[PDB]
């Protein structure tokens, strides 16, 4: 990053800090464990957690009697599963492949820009100050010209690539937004949109 | 230049980043290891509330340790330090508000009451709790019907070009010089054609779902609910209804454009 | 009746619409009025639409202005390049000028393609909205409007579509003490379609989105199990319409 | 610098496009996370039926 501070590649920081992002998610969680699915439409209406689960069970088809009767089993099962999730997340190879991929891809392109800087681009030298030295204005200009054309092309290539990649990231965001609205703020009937099985 | 901590062997002399640029040098007279760094640049952002309200402005420097940096502009007081960079014309207020003009790293700027421009750490929303008792429920005692809005773009503008006309005006020798190069001119035109055709197709899919054009019954008695505003009025020459016509007037493009011979 | 079928879908029983028809009418009529005023005012609501036209105009202007660039030669007018220059030398200046203009054209066409892909995505979304929200009623939360969605009405606008979504939003809230199930004579009775609320004295059954207390009879309940396993069972009385008729 | 000025607006255009990418990234984050206004808080008593 600082080495990029030495060529003109100024990496700008975020607008919403990670602390603020954490606050937002915690509010969504503390709304779906206390006010059911009214925390997105209208105002928050309190409901005991047992009752909230019963309504959701009625949706998939199983009648409410099952949940209220065998509550013990459901509780233990859920608790144990959360345990497995944290364990597996930490104990695996990559898992978060997609997230890591984005970072690596962007970095590769940035690095390539800094490497093309040293290419002769069909001239006599790479350093423009060195080109100036030992070259009469006339010839120096035609050599400066050769170098300029090369560098300009490289920067144009980079910008075009970035714009195409940006579209991909934005698409994934739109999918994520749809999920936050259907799965978190309610219950989805669309099969396999939120999870494997009955959501 | 600064004194280094690097350990060079007696044959070694200069430094190199992966960018293959000198990072250090041995004094050819004292034989000591020095470190190079060009001074601190960045880029400049100007904040303004908009000319209509005032003529004061604020300045930001896209990241510089402003503990000693200070373009033709002058300086003054009120130096504040964020993580993003160096502000000149705010105030570290201890309040907090909704974000109005973004700056970065949780800092948002605005104008307020003697009135001047200020800054603040952005707050999200108003706090409130939900009394959770294992035996308490809340059923609403009434209802409210509301109509909201939503806009979504459908098409762009069909454009076409001509090689010889733009690249080589009318010069025949220039045309011969363009003929030397390959079918660059040809391929280009085809791509612009593709866009134009697809753009028209988009419009059809969105609106063309009705097979038979239906017509509203003469008597407009729909159980109390009026629909006059949205229902097209035949008396108005343009079949467009009240709301539709208003929308059309607002969106204006002839400012930099011409007319609907073009 | 059409409104009442849609009301049934969101949860409230048809009873609500038929009873307070007038109030519903007034609210809908008044709201439509405000939308007209809001469109006429706040001249920023029309945003995305204007943006499209703004972008295309800027790009077109760019291409035209680039014509006036030496692109590393002697002049701009091709005829002026020919003037006061031998064909051989003029050719090298013409060569430079041509490549310069050609590069600019390629850039413009590339930019247009990328922008048009975004427009396509927007149109496909609008197609789904028209098919679901207009020709039907969608239960997908927030896909149409905000809250439980009733109906939607489409309107046209320059290079675009404006949807006016009509939505039902629950309002004034209260406080009722509740309980999972009621046991009468050894057998437990679970709520059939509502939630057993208690206004302090007696126990009643009500819909989950509007307050309408009805006496707990055998018809609004289903028997299951024995009252002892249900965690927080209470105790009241199930009326049962039978003995009155028998006697 | 003098030679570059002659080439044209090939420095202005590039800068503008990169600015666009950055501002759209800010919009993405806001849309996905911010959908609830009133920040809600957890009850101290943790008795969520087991
Ligand atoms: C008697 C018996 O085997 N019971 C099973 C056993 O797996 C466990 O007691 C419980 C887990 O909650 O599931 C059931
Ligand atoms: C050069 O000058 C420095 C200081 O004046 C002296 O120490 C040194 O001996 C001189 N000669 C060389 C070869 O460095
Ligand atoms: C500003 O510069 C000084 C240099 O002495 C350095 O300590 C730091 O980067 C800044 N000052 C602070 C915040 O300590
Ligand atoms: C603002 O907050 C800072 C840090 O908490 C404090 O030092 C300062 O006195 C506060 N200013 C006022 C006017 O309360
Ligand atoms: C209700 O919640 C409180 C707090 O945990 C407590 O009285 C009890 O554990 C819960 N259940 C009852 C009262 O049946
Ligand atoms: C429910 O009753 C409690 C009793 O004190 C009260 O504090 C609370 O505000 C009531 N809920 C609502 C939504 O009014």
């Amino acid at each position: 990053i600082c080495a990029q501070k030495f060529n003109g590649l100024t990496v700008l920081p975020p607008l919403l800090t990670d602390e603020m992002i954490a606050q937002y998610t915690s509010a969504l969680l503390a709304g779906t464990i206390t006010s059911g699915w009214t925390f997105g439409a209208g105002a928050a209406l309190q409901i005991p957690f047992a009752m909230q689960m019963a309504y959701r069970f009625n949706g998939i088809g199983v009648t409410q009697n099952v949940l209220y009767e065998n509550q013990k089993l459901i509780a233990n099962q859920f608790n144990s599963a959360i345990g497995k999730i944290q364990d597996s997340l930490s104990s695996t190879a990559s898992a978060l492949g997609k997230l890591q991929d984005v970072v690596n891809q962007n970095a590769q392109a940035l690095n390539t820009l800094v490497k093309q800087l040293s290419s002769n681009f069909g001239a006599i030298s790479s350093v423009l100050n060195d080109i100036l030295a030992r070259l009469d204005k006339v010839e120096a200009e035609v050599q400066i010209d050769r170098l300029i054309t090369g560098r300009l092309q490289s920067l144009q290539t980079y910008v075009t690539q970035q714009l195409i990649r940006a579209a991909e990231i934005r698409a994934s965001a739109n999918l994520a937004a749809t999920k936050m609205s259907e799965c978190v703020l309610g219950q989805s009937k669309r099969v396999d949109f939120c999870g494997k099985g009955y959501h | 230049l600064t004194e280094s901590n690097k350990k060079f062997l007696p044959f070694q002399q200069f430094g190199r980043d992966i960018d293959d640029t000198t990072d250090a040098v041995r004094d050819p007279q004292t034989l000591e290891i020095l470190d190079i760094t060009p001074c601190s640049f960045g880029g400049v952002s100007v904040i303004t509330p908009g000319t209509n309200t005032s003529n004061q402005v604020a300045v930001l420097y896209q990241g510089v340790n402003c503990t000693e940096v200070p373009r033709v502009y002058s300086t003054g007081s009120n130096v504040f330090q964020t993580r993003a960079g160096c502000l000149i014309g705010a105030e570290h207020v201890n309040n907090s508000y909704e974000c109005d003009i973004p700056i970065g790293a949780g800092i948002c700027a605005s104008y307020q009451t003697s009135q001047s421009i200020i800054a603040y750490t952005m707050s999200l929303g108003v706090e409130n709790s939900v009394a959770y008792s294992n035996n308490s429920i809340a059923i609403p005692i009434n209802f409210t019907i509301s109509v909201t809005t939503e806009i979504l773009p459908v098409s762009m503008t069909k454009t076409s070009v001509d090689c010889t006309m733009y690249i080589c005006g009318d010069s025949t020798e220039c045309s011969n010089l363009l003929l030397q190069y390959g079918s660059f001119c040809t391929q280009l035109n085809r791509a612009l054609t593709g866009i134009a055709v697809e753009q028209d197709k988009n419009t059809q899919e969105v609106f063309a779902q009705v097979k038979q054009i239906y017509k509203t019954p003469p008597i407009k008695d729909f159980g109390g609910f009026n629909f006059s505003q949205i229902l097209p009025d035949p008396s108005k020459p343009s079949k467009r209804s009240f709301i539709e016509d208003l929308l059309f007037n607002k969106v204006t493009l002839a400012d930099a454009g011409f007319i609907k011979d073009l | 009746m059409q409104m009442a079928y849609r009301f049934n879908g969101i949860g409230v029983t048809q009873n609500v619409l038929y009873e307070n028809q007038k109030l519903i009418a007034n609210q809908f009529n008044s709201a439509i009025g405000k939308i007209q005023d809001s469109l006429s005012s706040t001249a920023s609501a029309l945003g995305k639409l204007q943006d499209v036209v703004n972008q295309n105009a800027q790009a077109l202007n760019t291409l035209v202005k680039q014509l006036s660039s030496n692109f590393g030669a002697i002049s701009s007018v091709l005829n002026d390049i020919l003037a006061r220059l031998d064909k051989v030398e003029a050719e090298v200046q013409i060569d430079r000028l041509i490549t310069g203009r050609l590069q600019s054209l390629q850039t413009y066409v590339t930019q247009q393609l990328i922008r048009a892909a975004e427009i396509r995505a927007s149109a496909n979304l609008a197609a789904t909205k028209m098919s679901e929200c207009v020709l039907g009623q969608s239960k997908r939360v927030d896909f149409c409007g905000k809250g439980y969605h009733l109906m939607s009405f489409p309107q046209s606008a320059p290079h675009g579509v404006v949807f006016l979504h009509v939505t039902y939003v629950p309002a004034q809230e209260k406080n009722f003490t509740t309980a999972p199930a009621i046991c009468h004579d050894g057998k437990a009775h679970f709520p059939r379609e509502g939630v057993f609320v208690s206004n302090g004295t007696h126990w009643f059954v009500t819909q989950r989105n509007f307050y309408e207390p009805q006496i707990i009879t055998t018809h609004n309940t289903f028997v299951s199990g024995n009252c002892d396993v249900v965690i927080g069972i209470v105790n009241n009385t199930v009326y049962d319409p039978l003995q009155p008729e028998l006697d």
